[PDB]
RNA sequence: UGCGAAAGCAGUUGAAGACAAGUCUUGUCGUUCGUUAAAAUGGCCUCG
């Protein structure tokens, strides 16, 4: 289980470290 | 390497030396275990671009030089 | 320049203008009046690869002035024409093999 | 190990998200296959480490309208999680043999 | 909340620029001349004549042929004599133009080798051709408009001639093939007539052919400049022919050349896209004739072509343009410290796509070849070719799009489209009378009625002629030296009314059922674009320097413009690019819509506005409830497809390599 | 599933301390996660309190077993970093600088735990071939 | 169609053999005055090769 | 002068430029005789471009003096070294360097500008072609720069060993202008 | 910025003055007081 968690807790650690040619639209005016 | 040591356990204590005769092991598997702390971190980056790009005529043809002649 | 060793020097640097020159071979040695300041120098004058003249200071080496031709370059001559007392200019005459001066 | 000496070159030279600039998977596909195998060698892994984490920080949106880059990438998510495997038996040996001793 | 359709599905390309020439002569002392004018030469043989007032608006365009181009363009400017303009086409003809209609007026034979170079003398009465037989052809023209005979041969030799310069009338210099520069003799009268007096050499690459691609003239201090292949700049005395300073400043090769009034500035450019500043500004450079190089720029993202320059007491202008088909301009004596202009690609003076409401289609014709699409998601229903080398100039489709009519100088054909099968079968109607028709411009009155404008200015209705009444235009001597300005230029007919605009700002209104002609406006500027609203009963016309005039049709002017054309928004008033194309909104008559080739406006015409460097100063005379949107850009075309649907159709080569070093 | 999710958004709005106890419910799936975060999570507002109390709890104990506190962190962090890093407040810095310390000692923890499970799994079969 | 496509390319001759004796293909003389002087390939070619040279790393 | 922020004399020492606030003008000002006496603002010799740009393309950092006084370069914290015909001021660009130039000074002739900065390299500008020689691989970076001589035989250089934090280390190197070597460190 | 080991553990940023821009609101400083407190197309000789 500790294993799992530190595993765990690593991967957060390095998150935390971490035109179209045609397109179709409708504007106000 | 694992099986030579779980099978012989008992008779590599018996032994009035280890680390000498045994220096090569130390010394090639302590850099393996060097990798695993980076490493890890490198499958995390990786890991989060991986996540985030995975969820996210002649038919009609018309010429008139081909018409003109038929 | 001027006995236990010899004062020699090595000159080697044509700053930018190596492709003109292929060899020092053929050289001489004139006298340079700078008007401006009134003071006198020695040049060294090149033959260059094409017509090229290539004018060094003496001492300094430093590329000074360079002259063109057109044809082969095969031979250049100085001379000096006094223009009053303590002025004179440098006159370098090249000719090319057919003979244009 | 001129391939890797070459990478630790740029590197200390401070010149690693210069030369990934201007770059696109065509340029980008050599890159990687060498990291697709440095990987595995001790000594590249951690030169193979710094590139790779650069190029997808330099090149995360190209990734998504590039295919053949993902699968290029795929295959190292699996190798780069094979060799966390072969170091976590590594540790677990190290241990065990600590116990021995 | 309204419909966009943003197409980029319709792709126009314009031509690499190959050749610029200013129409006068630089004179810093004088007023710019109200005739003014650039002729750009374009790699699909089009030639196009701009205004460098108000901006830059485009006055006029010669619409090339297929497999065409435009490799060298001469103006001759003869006081009292309309402007004439003379181009090569990579051939041995001399083409001189007609101004007037656009029109080749003459074609010449050089009677010698292809020709590569064109250059006119001083005195504007004879021009110099160069051959690729290293013939140098030299032809008279002083005896008229669309008149060209043979005057000499300087001796002919082995290198191709690349360029042309000329010494006042006396000396020819030319730049040949063979890294070599020559020098001939004009002087009639003198027993050294046509003599080759002295030939110079420049330095040759060892692994390469070395070739002269430019050479000028400095009448100041009286040496010739010159530009390779091998990037260097070479100086020469004339009188001596010896080389005086070189400059290997360039990485590749120099293109051309080009030099400012007083000859103290020399403009160099080529392949890697930069242009070269030479400086003899100073005193003492002047005194030791020692010229500096004072300056680079890279402004180009492709090789610059042509480069040419202009200066008067209210222009200062240096326009360069090449492979990247744009016009880039610059102040000659702020070339490194002022600002630049970055011309857009296409500006749609001439409206080269059109979309049809009903049935919801979208033409285009690019090429002799006519594309049609339908929207609903796109689907190209049909594409036409054409068989005529001439381009197509103009397309009119019907309010039905039945009957597609397609316009060319030479013919005008007419097409009938039926819908089969999601496609569109295409026939072609017989019409002798349009077969032998030249077709300016070609508007629909109805599903079969038509007006057509001939290249002639001939107006007439055709049923599918009933010949149109039209004033006469008073001659000016701007029109003398500019004949098409007093030619029509825009045309428009709206339930049976007619508006026709010419350059000179001429409006009239013309009663199609009635046949006559009756004036509406006369405007100091040139008309961009002009529309007609029959629930205002009005007239919209627009100026060159984007004010918008309303007229009613018979007050002349209405209430608005009255109140709004002096009052327009900042924006409209700050835009450098000229309108091009106004529509009417379905769903409210009075609301107009007007587009560039960067911005879109909307203007309520019921409603009163709020009171609260690169171009001619304009000293002198041209002749003798809001909505603003520049998010779309490049703009091709603009219109409306239904009551809350808008069409929006925009724009989607290896280069010289210049590294952007990082830290 | 849908009403925990509105009743989570009413919590957020409403600033109610019960967001805990709505982000720990069983409910939730990892699918849904994405789901609320990519279509429910729309005000920078939101997405500070939902990491502030997430951070907070992870930060006090490392060692839930927990995985959903976690599993919540881990694509709100992935699908929403660009805002997240776009958050200007101190106290949300300074939880994260007390989120990566807490973090920081597992990393140290598990080099040396991974070598004592090989001790174990060792120590197992010789005691395992010892019994036969 | 391919084989159409050969038949307008053996249309478009304007030289035939016959006898001892070739023969060509006369247009209209007012034809080609209407036509444009046109281009001649191997100066655009002999530019285009310029424009393609190694030395201008193009690229 | 008051607030005077960069001054300098020319090589003869008889020619002064100065730079002041009363956003900065340049005046010169013969020494021992009244022949030459000039002044400009620095906004007049600064690029349009440079003013949009940031501070660092219109902070100045080396200026010289031509003996005679015609020619005036100001180096720039950009890198750029312009040189101005003080005649009709005139602007010439001659950049090089990729940092702040630090130090600039002109041949006895005139025909030669020297120039040192952090590149470590310095650089002979050859004025009428522009062309340039260098010497790379100096001890340190250069604070200073002098043609010393008659005729100018022998060059002067100032390193400055900028690794050391610490202290300031300076080094004088006297280099002879016949081979560009170390005459005396 | 302080201590400490490298790990880290604690804390820190304010008052003016002058100028530039918009048209009262903003920026900047070869200027002061106080607090432990990216980017002007621009790369490094010759001596074979």
């Amino acid at each position: 289980k500790q294993v799992e968690i530190a595993e765990r807790n690593t991967e957060l650690w390095n998150l935390i470290d971490t035109l179209p040619t045609y397109t179709m639209e409708y504007l106000d005016i | 390497v694992k099986w030579c040591l779980i099978i012989h356990g008992g008779y590599l204590v018996s032994i009035p030396n280890l680390m000498s005769t045994l220096s090569s092991l130390h010394s090639t598997l302590k850099r393996r275990s060097d990798l695993l702390p980076r490493l890890l971190a490198l499958d995390a980056r990786l890991d989060c671009t991986i996540n985030k790009f995975k969820t996210l005529e002649d038919d009609v043809e018309y010429n008139e030089e081909l018409d003109d002649a038929g | 320049d001027l006995s236990q060793t010899a004062k020699i020097e090595k000159f080697s640097r044509l700053y930018g203008h190596e492709s003109t020159q292929r060899s020092f071979e053929n050289f001489k040695v004139a006298h340079l009046q700078n008007s401006q300041t009134n003071s006198v120098h020695g040049i060294v004058l090149l033959q260059g690869n094409n017509g090229w003249i290539n004018i060094l200071h003496s001492t300094s080496g430093l590329w000074l002035m360079g002259c063109k031709i057109e044809g082969v370059i095969t031979d250049f001559c100085i001379d000096y024409q006094p223009i009053s007392r303590g002025k004179f200019r440098t006159i370098l005459i090249a000719v090319n093999a057919y003979g244009e001066v | 190990e001129l391939t890797l000496t070459v990478l630790q070159e740029l590197r200390k030279r401070g010149k690693v998200r210069v030369a990934l600039y201007g770059r696109d998977e065509s340029t980008l596909e050599p890159l990687l296959n060498w990291c697709l195998k440095g990987i595995e060698d001790v000594r590249s892994a951690s030169i193979v480490a710094d590139w790779v984490a650069v190029v997808l920080e330099l090149y995360g949106n190209t990734l998504e309208s590039s295919p053949v880059l993902q699968e290029l990438m795929i295959d190292l998510k699996t190798k780069v999680r094979h060799e966390i495997h072969k170091s976590k038996e590594a540790q677990r040996i190290e241990g065990m043999l600590q116990l021995l001793t | 909340r309204m419909i966009v359709h943003r197409c980029r599905f319709v792709d126009f390309t314009p031509a690499t620029i190959t050749s610029l020439a200013f129409s006068h002569k630089s004179n810093i002392n004088k007023l710019t001349p109200s005739d003014l004018r650039l002729a750009i030469g374009r790699s699909n043989g089009n030639i196009e004549i701009w205004n460098p007032r108000n901006n830059w608006f485009q006055e006029m365009v010669i619409e090339g042929g297929k497999d065409r181009s435009i490799e060298g363009l001469c103006w001759s400017n003869v006081n009292g004599e309309s402007l004439r303009l003379f181009s090569i086409g990579g051939s041995t003809v001399v083409t001189e133009w007609d101004l007037a209609t656009g029109l080749p007026l003459r074609n010449y034979d050089c009677n010698s080798g292809v020709i590569w170079s064109i250059s006119i003398n001083d005195s504007q009465d004879k021009l110099s051709v160069g051959c690729d037989n290293g013939t140098v052809v030299l032809i008279d023209i002083s005896g008229g408009p669309g008149v060209l005979e043979h005057d000499t041969i300087l001796m002919r030799q082995e290198a191709r001639v690349l360029t042309l310069a000329w010494k006042k009338d006396d000396f020819v210099i030319g730049g040949c093939s063979d890294g070599r520069i020559r020098i001939w003799s004009a002087q009639k009268n003198d027993e050294n007539m046509g003599r080759l007096l002295h030939t110079m050499k420049v330095d040759k690459a060892k692994k390469e052919s070395t070739l002269v691609w430019s050479v000028i003239y400095l009448p100041r201090t009286d040496q010739i400049a010159s530009g390779d292949s091998t990037g260097s700049i070479k100086f020469w005395d004339f009188q001596f022919a010896t080389l005086n300073q070189s400059f290997k400043a360039h990485d590749a090769d120099v293109l051309c050349l080009t030099t400012d009034t007083d000859n103290n500035y020399v403009f160099s450019a080529g392949v890697d896209r930069k242009i070269f500043q030479f400086s003899q500004n100073t005193n003492k450079s002047q005194k030791n004739n020692r010229w500096v190089n004072s300056s680079n720029r890279l402004l180009h993202g492709n090789d610059i072509r042509a480069i040419c320059a202009y200066q008067s007491k209210g222009a200062d202008f240096l326009v360069s343009g090449g492979v990247e088909k744009t016009l880039v301009i610059n102040s000659l004596t702020s070339f490194s410290n002022g600002n630049y202009r970055k011309m857009p690609t296409v500006e749609p003076y001439s409206k080269n796509v059109l979309v049809n409401k009903e049935q919801r289609l979208v033409v285009s014709w690019s090429e002799s070849t006519v594309k049609i699409w339908t929207m609903g998601n796109y689907k190209l229903v049909c594409k036409l070719t054409l068989k005529d080398d001439q381009n197509i100039s103009t397309c009119s489709l019907s309010p039905d799009g039945q009957v597609l009519v397609v316009g060319r100088p030479s013919t005008t054909k007419v097409f009938h489209l039926q819908p089969v099968g999601n496609k569109l079968k295409v026939t072609k109607l017989d019409n002798d009378l349009l077969l032998r028709t030249s077709t300016k411009l070609v508007k629909f009155i109805d599903n079969s009625k038509i007006v057509i404008c001939s290249c002639e200015d001939d107006v007439f209705i055709v049923d599918l002629p009933q010949e149109v009444e039209l004033l006469e235009v008073t001659s000016t001597k701007s029109s003398i030296k500019v004949p098409y300005i007093n030619r029509i230029n825009h045309l428009e007919v709206d339930q049976n009314i007619a508006v026709i605009s010419r350059g000179c700002g001429v409006v009239d209104i013309l009663d199609l059922k009635a046949r006559i002609s009756k004036p509406l406006a006369r405007l100091n500027n040139f008309i961009t674009a002009v529309h007609i609203n029959t629930s205002r009963k009005s007239v919209v016309v627009i100026t060159a320097d984007n004010k918008i005039y309303e007229f009613n049709m018979n007050s002349v002017l209405t209430q608005w413009s009255k109140n709004n054309t002096d009052n327009l928004p900042k924006e409209w008033k700050t835009l450098k690019e000229n309108c091009v194309g106004i529509f009417s909104d379905i769903e409210n008559s009075s609301r107009l819509w007007f587009w560039g080739a960067t911005w879109i406006s909307r203007i309520d015409f019921d409603v009163d506005f709020p009171i609260n460097g690169l171009t001619i100063t304009d000293e002198s005379n041209f002749m003798n409830h809001f909505f603003f949107t520049d998010k779309y850009k490049p703009l091709l075309f603009v219109d409306l497809i239904s009551s809350n649907e808008l069409a929006i159709i925009e724009r989607n080569q290896k280069a010289f390599i210049q590294p952007k070093l990082v830290f | 599933q849908v009403e925990i999710a509105n009743i989570l958004s009413s919590h957020l709005e409403a600033n109610s301390t019960e967001i805990l106890d709505d982000l720990m419910s069983g409910s939730w799936t990892e699918p849904e996660i994405k789901k609320f975060i990519l279509t429910k999570i729309n005000t920078v507002d939101h997405l500070s309190k939902i990491f502030l109390t997430i951070s907070k709890s992870i930060t006090q104990n490392p060692w839930n077993e927990e995985n959903l506190l976690p599993l919540w962190l881990k694509w709100l962090l992935t699908l929403k970093s660009g805002e997240l890093n776009s958050i200007k407040d101190k106290h949300t810095k300074k939880n994260c600088k007390h989120l990566k310390s807490a973090l920081r000692s597992s990393e140290e923890i598990l080099p040396v735990l991974l070598g004592i499970q090989g001790r174990l799994e060792m120590l197992r079969r010789q005691a395992k071939l010892r019994e036969d | 169609k391919t084989k159409k496509r050969k038949t307008l390319k053996n249309l478009r001759k304007d030289s035939v053999k016959r006898g001892k004796f070739r023969v060509q293909l006369l247009s209209t003389t007012q034809d080609s005055k209407t036509l444009p002087p046109k281009k001649e390939s191997s100066i655009i070619r002999s530019k285009d090769r310029w424009l393609n040279r190694k030395a201008l790393n193009k690229g | 002068w008051h607030n005077v922020i960069l001054s300098n004399i020319s090589s003869n020492g008889k020619l002064l430029a100065h730079m002041c606030k009363d956003h900065k003008s340049i005046s010169v000002v013969s020494l021992f005789d009244d022949s030459v006496n000039l002044s400009f603002p620095l906004g007049s010799i600064l690029s349009s471009q440079t003013q949009s740009l940031s501070y660092n393309t219109r902070y100045v950092s080396s200026m010289a003096i031509d003996n005679m006084g015609q020619q005036l370069a100001v180096g720039f914290a950009s890198g750029v070294i312009s040189i101005v015909s003080l005649a009709d001021l005139q602007i010439r660009l001659l950049k090089w360097h990729i940092d702040s130039v630090l130090s600039l000074s002109f041949s006895h002739d005139g025909s030669y500008l020297l120039s040192g900065g952090w590149e470590k390299v310095m650089s002979l500008w050859q004025l009428e072609t522009n062309s340039q020689q260098f010497l790379p691989r100096l001890n340190g970076i250069i604070i200073d720069c002098q043609v010393l001589g008659p005729q100018g035989n022998y060059y002067s250089l100032i390193l400055q060993m900028t690794e050391n934090n610490s202290n300031s280390d300076y080094q004088f190197l006297l280099l002879n202008a016949s081979d560009l070597t170390s005459k005396l460190s």
